[PDB]
């Protein structure tokens, strides 16, 4: 109200409204789902078009051979944050001959987002990210909020109507975590999860975006006829 | 450093600081540009609210940017000096590196670029100045006349006016200027320029300045008496 | 190579009874080659006189610098600078270039307008002041000038006697230096009149 | 650009069937003066890596602090710091090699020759060299300074190529290393009798031996040597 | 953060005016009147000190008339402290030019330089403008005797006769009435003092309330002399012109 | 570059400058014009290190042209020479100094007098009746000292200049491929196309 | 007042949303992508008859294989064009090849959100970037001041955009020829323009693999306008 | 190295050898010493190959930006000055370049500028740069005329490089010819000096000192 | 005084076939008269069907290869996983090298692969970035021993057809990958005999449309 003019101002109840408004941009964004087993981690993303002449906005970005994310909210902010992740993954490989742990990647994203919430002149990031990866401790899935809060999960969803997919994953938890050594079935579970967030529209061949990373699987993105198999 | 964003968008998609800079131009004395077949004439209004002025030393309204290009303006006088200085420096820089003087379009594009820059740089306000830039490209006999404004947009004109009551003199020029046959001589062009200012000026005494630019760096400013002869001839034809 | 002996030249200053005198040769050269016989090395800012020997570009540069500074001094102080004050200004200005100095040998001469006391001073290239009662020498023939001044000089000389003494000190010193000569000027300075005389000397 | 002041001589090492061995004497020379006699030049990093350093000792102590800080830093926000996300020999080496090359590129080198010896997570032997120029290389046997000239020839007689490694036991390897240290003591004027030896085995882990001495030395034959040619007495 | 307290000194009004420049001009309209009159054989600078006291040391006092160099002087209307900042900068500019070209700075070049400095404070930096208007009286060998004025906007113009400060409307009308082109310095001296005497807000115009200066080629032969009048000399010229 | 000469006569200044450009072993050009017009009545010839000469000359030219436009006024030869001297005096204590020697020949329209200024790369300025840079003066000054008069005509100046060039062509080891001669007077600058 | 980088309660950047309103006031620009090339067309919209309309430059070359049309505050586009040209040329210098149309567009869009308290405000202009590369063929992109860019088969921006886009919705198909696209841009421009469309107040351009980017002569466009008039009178 | 360029009636001829040496060791005989800046502009390589390659390729990028901005072909004067001003910034750092920037425009006609790493920029009709430049100059000077045909001019440039390649130890390999017209340059092939020498010897009757 | 450079010896060789390309190099690393390693790989697969070797000072060689591999990675990121063509990689490497023009990578770089028409390609660089496409190029210690042999046996220089006596050249018939590998092996065997820095092992990387293959051969260890 009087306390939402900038990110440097707490409200009388201790809230940061600019951060909350940045969080609101994610809710307007298109739905994207993340889930994993013990061998693989999967991202599923419903891409959004402007109209029938337009392309469908890409949602998934590769950060390294073993890591990548999906976005919901301001796409340019995702590009800034994903670029930063690419650099940090790269620094780890060049300097230490070491693949960047997914958990450490989450810590770096948290700290980068935090600096934009405590200083004058800046603004919070207006995007949410779902980071998947396979490192020395197996498969991982992270959820990033531009408040700075990063959380490690078995499965989750962000964007508009993400609550439907999140409830489904909460039911299916015991099933999909056991889908080891079967990439197709894990993706099926993700496609079925994101279907719980659809209204009026359904998953078409240029609508659907899928990514996977695993034990002997580099981070690869599937679009176009490569996802027709799962429709 | 002072970094405050003074030029910003409003809900209706307007940048008010740029629009208010135009209002400063509206207040400025009238300037007019008319290109003939082999010349360009720049006419300028001098408000007669200031007498006891020393006209020898008082800053003249038309300024040479190079030997072949001139610049006149409407709006804040102090602001115009900064644009004129920058344009003059760039003109010499161009000669130094390209080994050829600036084209009129290039010089216009540069000045317009400076004006635009001051509409989305932090800690600065836009220039309260619109300019008329006229001359001839090196080794070219085609007349050139351009206009710039605070926003930084620029364009070429067969004839144009800026400043106070420029709506009236543009009205005159739009019905009196024929594109198929522009003022064929210096006389005709100067006459049409003085006529256009007489729609707005008041007394045709020391209120009208006229500068003629011809090809190959031939630039001359008309004196009071020379202009007075045009003023005399125009009204004697009008008494009919 | 040695910057202080590329162009050549000399300056000498003396005190007398209620007067001071400052003199210089007129030569400017490029080592062996004589370039100008009109290169005066004495300047004045009001009633304060400054002679400068050494590298000619620095001589010119410093004159322009002290004109600059004494002109501002006058505007702010509403009075002309005095010899004693100017001497400190020269010293300050030279030392501020301690590790990139002007290759010069300045000499100040004048009479304090209030006390009427005659004043001379000399400096090295970085500002060390030599405030002698008797005489100050500078240039490529400074050794020769020290020898001439030390024997010819006597205290409390009248203006017209001091003129002969300083003229003969310069002339005979310059004639034993390859890089000095080609003309000479002598200033005789009293509290409210200054005479400037060009001397006739050998042009080799 | 500098010059080394207090220095350490050869560091020698080799691979064997189940791991690696590395050794270095305990001397800190000050030119020809054998100034400091209790200098440890083998620095363990965790339980899987030992970094052997020769050259400038002040720079060695700096590197020692960098490695100590590396362990601290790796433990930050790392629940698997003593497990899957522990420092590997390859991580430690690449870090040092990066620093060494950066420093030489600023014309301000760490005046050292370094050998990183260890065993990786998968049990693989790790042995690689880096020096003040940022030059790196690996070999079944590695040695710095004088050791390169005198120890390598002896150690290469045990492991001449990659296929000799599985055939080489830890007893044979240690024996070869200890003999080489004796030979260096005979022939290097900047060596000492006292040395340290470390074994990193994939089964038995890190064994760090301090206060070892060169023994079984041959000197008796010196009594018969008289003059420099013609002297009989 | 800090934005909250920023007055934004360099913005246009909806009418296209610079708020701070306009308000600085309002400030200057309450300052003591300064008048400059240019004649064929010299220039006169006359200025009224603001309501003084009998205990003010006049002979060492200077609030209106300042020397920029031997050829150029200024009359000040507005904040004296602001004026001295600009005056010192102008003095340095004149010396920089003299060092560079070994010639005295032409009057207009000095005026343009100071006016550009004023302009900068209206366009960038977010600082308040200088609350000062100058009358420049000077001589150079190109245009001879010249009068200029500059104001907080950084705009400058040339004049035959001009006033700044208080009652400029009344003063300018009086000057416009009695000024002629063939006028001489002694006549201009009288006009300046008569104009101040009529426009002043004080009861009577006396020597202790005035600062006076002339720039004459009344310097022996082909040179120019600046004369900052002493209190007694202002008293004498007041009697000579028949005001006291 | 090599030989640049200057002579100030009654009503004009004459600058003579060699045409050769030699890059070590070969003479790459024999028609090089070692001069720049700074203003309608001011000419500057130059010689020194390759590249720096033209760079400096064109930099000065640009600055004087800028001044001319800004003020609608031509600076006096004295004012131009002072500006040039300061630039060189500034340059000599730079990271990499301009190794350029110049002669400035100008006609002062106010005083109706020709003026010749000699400035070396250190910023050493002198006004002279005649001048040179490098070794040119060593061969020519004895002739100029003998024949020069302040009331010489332009034609007499050119004849004395020819004698100087002839002495240079006789006693100088280097072939400088003749000289381009330019005259500066009240009407401006013109080139003598047969010399 | 309030931050330039402030979010609204709806999660939108005020300044970006306001710049979009400025673009709505801009003159119309239309692009149509075909398998034979991409066509770009603009409304010139001269403010007066004395303004020489061929000096209005709202279609611009970025490289031989990439063209660009603008709508909104067109002065803001100049630095965007400068950057695009530099990026195109720089990539060729570094890689001895043509830059991808998408990569060029992405480089331009990276400038967009570089504003705050960098430039003081977003750009008040939208761009239609059209081009060809070997990997993805003929392409048309819409670059916004939000930093977002969409690829389009056809797109209209400016004041007549929603009426034009509805028209492009019906008319575009995957088998359009270059000639059919040219007439289609002219037809829709004519529909949304205030003044009557001719060769002086409208401009066409295209990008083909063979000939690269070309701005059409007024004589060439005049013929296509005459061809349009006749085929509309044909039924 | 031997490079030349000369102006004539039909435009410009550019001729270069192909040899690169590191001391006495012949590193390459197939070096491209003409840099195709763009379809209208050519540059020659002498000095440091990298300095010439890098900065003349960069020059092409600057010339392309110029014509995008100004909608007009860049002049040879302006193109050459961009390069000379750039290398002048680096003066003292150690660049080694001796090049001829060659072009043919409407306003200028055929134009050649010798540009050099110590800042020199000279316009001229005939230039020859490299270790074998003196040999090439001899053939050029004695046979050059403005009214040469394109065919004869091409041969003259070819023959002048051959003269250098024969006598100069650090010149040889092959001859590359170019003809610069107003509509752009035209490549006139690679000519092995070994084969060319014998061919010229027989057909021309020259090199009687050499047994064949 | 500190010398930032060193010489690690080694010799490399790149040959471009009609539809293939090989880049070979010995595996010996040395300083002065000592052997550091008998097997230290010097030729690398850099992705996108490109092989690279930077011979000379090994620290600079490793740094350059590392930076180029990184450049390939970022090329994919920035340009939609576009394949980096051999000509584009060559121009990119020029810029990497020339960026250190005043403190050079003390190496002689060679890359090999296939061009966009599927034909064999080899590019050769000097330490400061000057480059050329070549058919045959040896680099390093024994380059002066190998190149004359290659001029003779690959390009058939100074070889004429019998009976014609110098009138007809031996025609330049295309060589198979097996034929090229023979010449490479014989080149390195000969170099090993007469150059002290050459020996221990020979590793060859062969590039075809099918990908990158390796072959290793022993060399004399003295
Ligand atoms: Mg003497
Ligand atoms: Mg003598
Ligand atoms: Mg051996």
């Amino acid at each position: 109200n009087n306390y939402d003019g900038d990110t440097v101002t707490f409200s009388p109840t201790g809230r940061l409204f600019q951060v909350e408004y940045a969080l609101e941009a994610i809710k307007q964004g298109s739905v994207t789902v993340g889930l994993r087993s013990n061998t693989h981690a999967v991202l599923v993303a419903l891409k959004r078009n402007a109209d029938e002449l337009s392309s469908y906005q890409k949602k998934i970005i590769k950060c390294d051979e073993h890591m990548g994310l999906s976005l919901a909210g301001l796409a340019p902010d995702a590009r800034v944050l994903s670029n930063y992740l690419r650099q940090q993954c790269n620094y780890s490989s060049l300097v230490f001959n070491r693949k960047l742990a997914v958990e450490r990647a989450g810590h770096l994203l948290c700290d980068k987002a935090q600096k934009n919430t405590q200083s004058y002149g800046g603004r919070p990031y207006g995007v949410g990210l779902l980071i998947i990866g396979y490192d020395k401790s197996g498969a991982h899935l992270l959820e990033f909020q531009p408040s700075g809060n990063v959380t490690e999960l078995y499965g989750t969803a962000i964007g508009a109507r993400s609550q439907g997919a999140k409830t489904y994953l909460e039911r299916t938890l015991d099933t999909f975590i056991k889908i080891d050594g079967n990439p197709d079935e894990l993706i099926k579970a993700g496609v079925e999860a994101i279907s719980q967030s659809l209204r009026d529209e359904s998953l078409t061949v240029d609508n659907l975006s899928i990514a996977i990373v695993g034990k002997d699987t580099p981070f690869t993105i599937y679009d176009g006829e490569a996802v027709a198999k799962y429709i | 450093g002072y970094d405050r964003a003074l030029s910003i968008f409003s809900p209706d998609g307007h940048i008010f600081q740029v629009e208010y800079a135009l209002e400063a131009v509206k207040r400025g004395t009238c300037a007019v540009g008319v290109k003939g077949k082999n010349c360009v004439v720049l006419g300028c209004e001098r408000r007669s609210t200031l007498k006891l002025q020393d006209t020898r030393i008082t800053p003249s309204k038309v300024s040479k940017i190079d030997s072949h290009v001139v610049l006149s303006f409407s709006g804040l006088n102090a602001d115009s000096r900064i644009l004129i200085e920058k344009a003059r420096v760039e003109a010499q820089s161009h000669r130094l590196t390209l080994e050829d003087p600036v084209t009129v379009e290039y010089l216009t594009r540069y000045v317009a670029g400076v004006q635009q820059r001051y509409t989305q740089s932090g800690g600065v306000r836009p220039f309260g100045v619109s300019t008329l830039i006229a001359g001839f490209d090196p080794r070219d006999d085609e007349p050139k006349l351009y206009q710039t404004e605070p926003s930084g947009i620029y364009s070429s004109w067969s004839a144009q006016t800026i400043g106070r009551n420029s709506k009236t003199v543009r009205e005159f020029l739009e019905k009196n200027y024929d594109r198929k046959e522009p003022p064929a001589t210096v006389e005709e062009c100067v006459k049409l320029t003085v006529r256009s200012l007489l729609e707005v000026v008041q007394t045709g005494a020391k209120n009208i300045e006229i500068t003629v630019v011809k090809p190959d760096s031939d630039i001359v400013a008309l004196s009071s008496e020379e202009i007075n002869q045009y003023v005399t001839q125009i009204e004697q034809e009008k008494q009919e | 190579s040695d910057p202080s002996s590329i162009n050549g030249g000399i300056v000498v200053a003396m005190t007398g009874k209620d007067c001071v005198a400052i003199a210089c040769d007129l030569r400017l050269g490029s080592q062996s080659l004589g370039v100008s016989n009109k290169f005066e090395k004495i300047f004045h800012y009001g009633h304060v006189f400054l002679g400068i020997t050494g590298l000619a570009t620095d001589v010119t540069t410093l004159n322009e610098m002290f004109r600059y500074k004494t002109n501002l001094y006058k505007l702010k102080e509403e009075r002309a600078i005095e010899p004693e004050t100017f001497t400190q200004l020269v010293s300050s200005s030279l030392y501020e270039r301690r590790f990139g100095p002007y290759f010069v040998g300045p000499v100040v001469a004048g009479i304090n307008s209030k006390s009427g006391k005659p004043f001379i001073a000399g400096f090295d290239l970085i500002g060390c002041i030599d405030e002698a009662k008797d005489f100050i020498v500078s240039g490529t023939a400074s050794d020769q000038l020290f020898g001439m001044c030390e024997s010819l000089y006597e205290p409390n000389l009248e203006p017209e006697d001091l003129f002969e003494t300083i003229s003969q000190a310069l002339l005979n010193a310059a004639d034993r230096d390859a890089l000095s000569g080609w003309g000479a000027v002598v200033y005789i300075i009293k509290k409210d009149e200054v005479v400037k005389r060009y001397l006739k000397m050998r042009q080799d | 650009t500098q010059q080394p002041i207090v220095t350490g001589t050869s560091v020698i090492s080799m691979k064997y069937d189940n791991g690696v061995i590395i050794a270095a004497d305990n001397l800190g020379s000050y030119g020809s003066l054998l100034r400091f006699n209790g200098v440890e030049r083998l620095i363990p990093v965790g339980d899987n890596t030992v970094v052997g350093i020769s050259g400038d000792i002040s720079d060695m102590q700096h590197i020692e602090r960098l490695l100590k800080d590396l362990v601290t830093e790796n433990a930050y926000d790392n629940p698997l710091a003593d497990a899957e996300e522990a420092l590997e020999p390859s991580y430690i080496f690449e870090y040092l090699a990066t620093v060494m090359y950066q420093r030489r590129s600023k014309m301000n080198p760490l005046w050292n020759a370094i050998i990183v010896a260890g065993v990786q997570s998968n049990g693989d032997q790790f042995l690689r060299y880096v020096n003040l120029l940022g030059v790196t290389y690996s070999s079944p046997t590695l040695a710095t300074g004088f050791g390169a000239h005198m120890a390598n020839p002896l150690l290469r007689k045990v492991v001449d190529r990659e296929s000799d490694i599985p055939k080489t036991t830890v007893q044979v390897a240690e024996e070869a290393i200890v003999n080489a240290m004796r030979v260096l003591y005979y022939r290097d004027a900047r060596s000492s009798r006292n040395f340290s030896l470390a074994i990193i085995d994939k089964n038995t882990g890190l064994t760090f031996k301090k206060n070892l001495q060169v023994e079984n030395m041959k000197w008796d034959f010196a009594k018969d040597i008289k003059g420099y040619g013609t002297q009989k007495i | 953060g800090s934005r909250r307290y920023d007055s934004r000194t360099t913005i246009f009004s909806p009418e296209g005016r610079l708020y701070q420049v306009e308000y600085a001009l309002e400030s200057i309209s309450h300052a003591g009147t300064a008048i400059g009159i240019m004649a064929s054989d010299g220039i006169v600078l006359a200025a009224e000190r603001k309501v003084t006291s009998t205990l003010l040391e006049q002979d060492t006092s200077t609030e209106k008339l300042y020397k920029l160099n031997d050829k150029i002087a200024v009359a000040v209307a507005g904040l004296t402290a602001d004026a001295e900042i600009l005056i010192n900068t102008a003095r340095i500019h004149a010396q920089n030019y003299l060092k560079t070209y070994n010639e005295d700075i032409p009057v207009e070049i000095l005026v343009r330089r100071l006016s550009d400095i004023k302009q900068g404070y209206t366009q960038h930096g977010g600082l308040r403008p200088f609350g000062v208007s100058f009358i420049y009286a000077g001589y150079d060998d190109r245009y001879g005797y010249q009068l200029y004025t500059s104001n907080p906007s950084g705009n400058y113009t040339g004049w035959k006769a001009i006033s700044v400060g208080a009652n400029t409307s009344a003063a300018q009308t009086l000057l416009q009435m009695d000024y002629k082109d063939d006028m001489k310095v002694d006549d201009a001296i009288e006009l300046a003092l008569k104009t101040l005497s009529k426009t002043t807000d004080s009861s009577a115009l006396t020597y202790d309330r005035l600062e006076f200066a002339t720039i004459r080629k009344g310097a022996n032969d082909g040179e120019v002399y600046q004369k900052i009048f002493k209190p007694q000399e202002i008293k004498d010229i007041l009697v000579k012109t028949g005001i006291t | 570059m090599d030989i640049i000469l200057g002579i100030r006569v009654q009503d004009s200044v004459i600058l003579a400058s060699s045409k050769a450009v030699t890059r070590g072993i070969s003479v790459l050009k024999d028609s090089d014009d070692k001069t720049r017009q700074l203003s309608p009545h001011t000419l500057m010839s130059f010689a020194g290190e390759a590249g720096d000469t033209v760079q400096f000359a064109e930099y000065i030219q640009a600055n004087i042209q800028l001044y001319s436009i800004r003020e609608d006024y031509e600076l006096s030869p004295q004012a131009v020479s002072s500006f040039v001297r300061q630039e060189l005096a500034k340059s000599i204590r730079s990271r990499r100094p301009y190794q350029v020697n110049v002669l400035i020949g100008g006609y002062d329209k106010k005083k109706n007098k020709p003026e010749l200024y000699q400035i070396d790369y250190l910023g050493t300025k002198v006004e002279l009746p005649y001048g040179a840079h490098g070794y040119s003066g060593f061969y020519t000054f004895s002739l100029l000292d003998h024949h020069y008069r302040p009331d010489m005509t332009t034609e007499e100046g050119l004849d004395l200049l020819k004698l100087c060039v002839q002495e240079l062509e006789k006693r100088m080891p280097m072939d400088f491929k003749g000289v381009i001669v330019k005259i500066v007077d009240k009407d401006g600058i013109r080139q003598v196309d047969d010399f | 007042d309030r931050g330039v980088s402030t979010f609204s309660p709806e999660g939108r950047l005020f300044q970006v949303e306001y710049s979009l309103e400025a673009i709505k006031l801009g003159s119309t620009a239309i692009g149509i992508a075909t398998k034979e090339g991409v066509v770009l067309g603009v409304e010139k919209r001269a403010t007066s008859p004395l303004l020489e309309s061929d000096s209005i430059e709202k279609i611009v070359e970025i490289d031989r294989h990439i063209g660009c049309a603008m709508s909104g505050l067109t002065a803001d586009a100049r630095s965007m064009i400068e950057h695009a040209r530099t990026a195109a040329v720089t990539h060729n210098l570094y890689y001895d090849e043509d830059i991808n149309v998408e990569s060029l567009t992405q480089s331009v869009c990276d400038l967009a959100l570089r504003f705050g308290e960098l430039m003081s405000r977003p750009f008040g202009v939208a761009l239609l970037i059209a081009g060809h590369d070997a990997d993805d063929g003929y392409q048309l992109f819409h670059a916004e001041p939000s930093g977002t860019f969409y690829r389009y088969n056809a797109k209209a921006i400016g004041s007549g955009s929603e009426g034009a886009q509805a028209e492009l919705l019906n008319e575009w198909h995957s088998s359009l020829t270059l000639k059919e696209a040219e007439l289609l841009v002219l037809k829709i421009l004519k529909q949304v323009m205030e003044e009557k469309l001719d060769e002086n107040n409208a401009q066409l351009s295209c990008i083909t693999k063979q000939d690269g980017f070309k701005i059409y002569d007024n004589e060439k466009t005049a013929e296509l306008i005459k061809e349009l008039k006749e085929k509309e009178a044909a039924e | 190295t031997t490079t030349l360029a000369f102006r004539f009636q039909g435009g410009i001829i550019v001729a270069v050898d192909s040899r690169a040496t590191a001391g006495n060791w012949v590193a390459s005989q197939t070096v491209k010493k003409v840099i195709e800046i763009n379809p209208f502009l050519l540059g020659t390589m002498a000095g440091c190959a990298a300095d010439c390659q890098f900065w003349e390729t960069w020059l092409g990028s600057q010339c392309r930006l110029h014509e995008l901005r100004e909608k007009e072909r860049i002049s040879v004067a302006a193109a050459s000055k961009i390069l000379s001003n750039l290398v002048y910034q680096y003066k003292g750092a150690g660049l080694s370049m001796g090049t001829m920037i060659c072009g043919y425009t409407r306003k200028e006609g055929p134009t050649i500028y010798y540009v050099d790493s110590d800042g020199t920029r000279l316009k001229g009709d005939i230039f020859c740069v490299g270790s074998g430049q003196t040999f090439a100059y001899g053939v050029l000077d004695s046979n050059y005329k403005w009214d040469l045909s394109v065919e004869d001019a091409l041969y003259l440039g070819k023959r002048s490089i051959l003269a250098a390649a024969h006598r100069d130890a650090y010149s040889g390999g092959s001859v590359n010819l170019y003809h610069v017209t107003e509509d752009g340059w035209i490549y006139h092939g690679n000519h092995d000096v070994g084969e060319l020498f014998w061919k010229v010897k027989e057909e021309e009757g020259s090199f009687n000192n050499v047994i064949g | 005084q500190f010398n930032p450079y060193g010489d690690n010896g080694g010799t490399i060789l790149g040959i471009a076939g009609e539809d293939f390309a090989v880049l070979a190099g010995d595996t010996r690393n040395i300083t002065d008269y000592s052997i550091n390693s008998r097997y230290e790989p010097k030729v690398f697969d850099c992705g996108d069907n490109i092989v690279m070797s930077a011979n000379g000072f090994a620290a600079d060689g490793d740094a350059l290869v590392k930076r180029f591999k990184n450049s390939v990675k970022w090329y994919h990121f920035d340009h939609n996983d576009k394949k980096l063509s051999i000509n584009s990689a060559a121009r990119n490497i020029q810029h990497l090298l020339y960026g250190k023009r005043f403190f050079p990578y003390y190496v002689h770089t060679i890359i090999a692969g296939l061009d966009e028409d599927g034909k064999g390609a080899v590019y050769s660089f000097d330490p400061v970035g000057s480059y050329e496409r070549e058919q045959c190029r040896a680099g390093g210690a024994a380059a002066s021993l190998i190149m004359p042999f290659l001029d003779n046996q690959v390009n058939f220089k100074n070889q004429y057809e019998p009976g014609t006596n110098g009138k007809v050249k031996k025609p330049l018939k295309y060589l198979s990958v097996e034929e090229v590998i023979k010449l490479v092996r014989d080149s390195f065997t000969s170099a090993t005999e007469r150059h002290i820095q050459v020996g221990d092992g020979l590793e060859i990387l062969i590039v075809t449309k099918d990908g990158v293959r390796k072959e290793f051969y022993e060399l004399k260890r003295d």
